[PDB]
Formats: C-alpha cells, structure tokens, sequence
RNA sequence: GUAUGAGUAGCGAAAGACAGGUGAGAAUCCUGUCCACCGUAUGACUAAGGUUUCCUGGGGAAGGCUCGUCCGCCCAGGGUU
RNA sequence: AGUGAACCAGUACCGUGAGGGAAAGGUGAAAAGCACCCCGGAAGGGGAGUGAAAUAGAUCCUGAAACCGUGUGCCUACAAC
C-alpha cells in the first residue's frame, strides 16, 4: 500500500492533509503516487458521508482535519461551514445515486525542479 | 576542541606593538630590517 | 582498488554505446493537431479525449 | 542565392557531454519535428537548444530565405568553452579541485 | 578660528524632520568641542542656542576598480534653538 | 595546460501539505490555513571578538554543495545624539 | 629570460610573531570600438555598416601539441592480438 518516503505517522499526517484539501477545493495538483493513495482515502470518506448517522460522523471525524473552513455562504452573518459539515451536507447528497468512483485523475507534466510527474485529481 | 589562536586587542598591542619594539635594542633592529625591505606595515 | 591502467579512447566509447536518450510515444492531438504525449492532456489547448479540461 | 542559416550560443553554463545526448535526438530532422521533440524532453539543455534552433529559423525567414515548411536540420554540434576552476575543502585539511564547464552550441538549417 | 569650524549642512530625510523641532545638522571640524561649535553658531547667525549634541562617524570601505580604500572620517553636530530660525535654501 | 577513473563517490543529524500571488521562468521567493519540532533552551539580555555584516530602493555574471524572482552576495543612498 | 617586481610589488596571499612571497606585456595607421533591423528576459547570434583585412571585435598580432567534436573513401560481430 505504498510507503511514500515517510515513516508511519508522517504518511498518515500527509494523507489526512491532502484529503481535507480536495474536500475544500475539489481539484488539486499533486504527484502521481500520492494521487492514487488519495483516491482510495477520499472515496472511503464519501461513503461515510452518504451513510449519514452519528456513528458515521464520529468515524469520519477521526480523519478529516478540524480547524479548517470551507465557506461560500452568507445570508446575513459570518456563518462558517466546517469541511466536515460540507462532507455531510453537500458531497454525500451530491453522489446519492452514484455507486463508487467519485473521482478521476488526469496526467499533465513533469515539475521543473524535479522531473516529478504531476497529475490533477478532481471529483465528478 | 580549543585551538591556539584566541584573539585579544590589548595583548596584541602589548607584545607586538610600536612602543614595545622601540623599548629594546633588538626591537629597533627589527624595525630597521622592516623599513629596509619596503613593508607597508612595520609593526603590529 | 585503483585503476592499474588508464582506459583508451576506443574502450571508453565502447562503454558509452548504451548511454543515450529516447523520445517515446508522441502523437497528434485530435482537437488541435499539434504533437502531444499519449494518455496525457494536450499542453497546447488543454483538451483530453475530445473535451476541455484546463478550463472552468 | 544562399539557402542556409546558422545560429550559435557561446559559453553557456552547461556541460558539453550532457548537451550532446539531446542534440543527437534532433539531427537530420525537419524543423517541424525538432521543436516538439525538444518540448517533451525534461533535460536542462533541451530548452537551450530550443532557443538556438528558433534563432536559426528566424534568421532564415528574415535575413535570407522563405519557406519554413521546407527547412531541415542539416548540421549540429556542441564544442567546449573555457572552464572555471574552484576548490572544495576535504577531510583532514586538504582540498580538491572542481571544474565548472561551458559549451558553445551551433545549429544550421537548410531549405532542403 | 570660528569660521573654519562649521563646514556645511546635512540635508537628508532624517534631518528634514529635525528642522521642524528647531534642530539643525552640520558637518563640523574634527578637533572641535560642543562648546566651540556653540560659540561659532551663535557668532555666524545671531541666534541663541540650547544644547549642541555631537557624534563621530566611521569611514567606509569602498572598492571601485580593483582598488579599495576608505572615505573620510566625519563629525556631525545637531544644534537646538530657543526661539529663532536659520534659512538654508 | 589537458586527460583517465566517470557522468561515478558525495551533496554535512531533523516534517511538511495545499490554495492563491509575483514573474521570461517557481518543490526552493511572498501571503494564508492546518500540521510538526525546542522550551535550565533551539527563548530574552549582555562582556570579549568581528568590524558595516544594520535600514530603505534596485540586480542576478560570479559566491550559495540543486534551484532561485531570493540572500550575511552585487550596485546607490542612508543610519550610532 | 632580464631585478623578487616591464603591469598600482615587497603588493595580494600565508604566519601570534620574527619572517616567507607570487601570478599577470602586444586590436588597428587612425577608435574609424559595429548607427539601424531581426530572434531572444538577458547572454549570445544573424544581417547591414567601419576598415587594406573582423576567421583584426576587446578572452582582440601570430595561433604549435596534448585533449574534445562533426562529415566521409576503405575494413570490421567464430575471434587470443
Ligand atoms: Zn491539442
């Protein structure tokens, strides 16, 4: 399952960060190994967001990052959505009637300082 | 790992300076041999 | 271990015959014609598989 | 009428051995093919040879020639330039030298 | 010698602000006093002086054309007035 | 002065990721957010020693073990009461 | 070579110090030292011009060898040099 140049707790930190991005942004540029490991992790989060209940919420909250916002919203207030609240109010209901496969990867180009092959991973 | 050169301003003037070279008869041999060579600095 | 004899020009160049570069699969885009790497997005126009991808 | 045009870059700060791996990929090609081949090689010297090739083409168009569609890469080579000399400190108080090498790069294009 | 003492004024951005509190900056002679400068300024403009302040400035290494060496030394005095003014431009 | 060894050894303890800026060009510069490291010190002040390295505006040939739009580097002005 | 030193040399540099101590001359008769245009961030180059000559363009008289390339007439994958 792809060690990614890191120890066991740094791999977990890095994945927890890259999947909370893409929940907040829905489209991201990364290398090609990270993108595959992340497709697996993010879709595991979406099938908990579709389950809906309290037990599923507390299961996801062990993996989604906390003090991050994702706001395009104002009726009249400063009303913030929490990137776990988005998972449960927005992204689950979106993919209600689709079975697995909520993402897709495209290949672009090697990075200048590296020759690392880069990639875009998006949702629909 | 302490090395040999430890800098100090007073010591350098008191051991190697102009007045120390002027107070002995062999210091003035040094100063004359340096003036005879063309040194731009004849005494520290 | 140290080289006991220097190596000549012929033997150096005979070593260096598997030391080259390759330029593998290059095709023409279906949308804009210019050359591009297969299974990749086209860098000239941002089209992959007959649709627009690097736009919003 | 002359049907040929050259450009050259002098004392570029890359090594002449690595620049030769890229320039053997381009010799004898049409100018149309050489540009795309250079755009998809990620080696540092690939984009420098691109500028020299594009100067050869502009010279052909403006000073003498026409017919960008007929042109072909006929000659190409990489020579050595003067080297800078440096020293890197080693273990136990000694030091060893380091060469900073340079290249002259020249491309020629003919109408065919 | 009272007329070789003051050399010229200093005109920089930190010295324009001082002219608004009644303070004036001059490059003065090395070997000059706080008191001697005060006498010279009271003589050459007919003002009344409160408080000269005085500093020394180190030379700077410069290097133009593979030849290097230092600029001059400098002395800077800042003169405060009670109530009057000098017009330099 | 130039080769061979050879495009080889090495690149000097350690946690980053993404979004957006600038730009000819960005893993390496700027801004943000979360994450991680020291905390009788990897925090604050000072005597030696160094001697302009300090601040502001520009630059990218060399120095920086990669890169560089950046810098204790380079050019111009200024600062110590 | 001739003074260590034909050139900003008892200098740069090395050492706590006494002391040790280098490298580095030549465009053209005359700067007439390349206005203008094109590729390029620049460097560099190609035209056009100066000039008796620029492959005399400032790394500038002549321009040997080592060493590094490009093109071709002939030979070479059963052979112990
Ligand atoms: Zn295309």
């Amino acid at each position: 399952y792809r060690k990614l140049g890191r120890t066991s707790s740094q791999r977990k930190a890095m994945l927890r960060d890259i999947t909370t991005d893409l929940i907040i942004n829905e489209r991201i540029v990364t290398t090609e190994a990270r993108a595959k490991e992340v497709r697996s992790t993010v879709e595991k989060m979406i099938t908990l967001g579709k389950r809906g209940d309290l037990h599923a919420r507390r299961q996801a909250a062990t993996f989604v990052r906390n003090e991050v916002a994702s706001v395009r919203e104002e009726d009249e207030s400063i009303v913030v959505e929490s990137a776990l609240q988005k998972l449960f109010n927005d992204l689950g209901p979106r993919f209600a009637e689709r079975q697995g496969g909520y993402t897709r990867i495209l290949k672009t180009e090697p990075r200048r300082g590296d020759a690392a092959p880069m990639v875009v991973i998006e949702f629909v | 790992m302490k090395r040999t050169y430890q800098p100090n301003k007073r010591k350098r003037q008191k051991v190697h300076g102009f007045r120390k070279r002027m107070s002995t008869k062999n210091g003035r041999r040094v100063l004359a041999s340096r003036r005879r060579k063309g040194r731009k600095v004849i005494s520290a | 271990a140290v080289p006991a004899r220097r190596t000549s020009k012929a033997k150096k160049a005979k070593r260096r015959t598997h030391y080259k570069l390759t330029i593998k699969g290059l095709n023409a885009c279906s949308n804009c014609g210019e050359m591009k790497k297969s299974h990749h997005v086209c860098p000239a126009c941002g089209h992959y598989d007959g649709k627009d991808v690097m736009s919003k | 009428q002359i049907t040929s045009a050259k450009a050259t870059a002098k004392t570029v700060r890359t090594s002449p051995r690595k620049a030769r791996l890229v320039i053997d990929l381009i010799r004898g090609k049409s100018v149309a093919d050489a540009i795309s081949i250079l755009k998809f090689t990620p080696n540092k010297s690939a984009g420098i040879i691109e500028k020299v090739l594009m100067s050869a083409v502009a010279n052909a168009e403006n000073n003498f020639d026409l017919d960008v569609e007929s042109l072909v890469v006929s000659e190409a080579f990489v020579n050595e330039g003067p080297t800078m000399k440096r020293f890197r400190p080693r273990a136990k108080g000694s030091a060893s030298p380091i060469n900073k090498r340079t290249s002259h790069i020249t491309v020629v294009v003919t109408e065919k | 010698e009272l007329l070789d003492v003051i050399k010229r004024p200093v005109i920089t951005e930190k010295s324009m602000l001082a002219m608004d509190e009644k303070k004036y900056t001059f490059e003065v002679d090395t070997r000059a006093n706080k008191t001697l400068v005060k006498q010279a300024v009271e003589s050459a403009f007919d003002v009344k002086v409160a408080n000269v302040n005085i500093l020394n400035v180190r030379p700077k290494f410069k290097r133009m054309g593979k030849y290097a060496g230092y600029t001059k030394k400098r002395r800077k005095a800042i003169v405060t007035l009670t109530e009057d003014s000098k017009e330099i431009q």
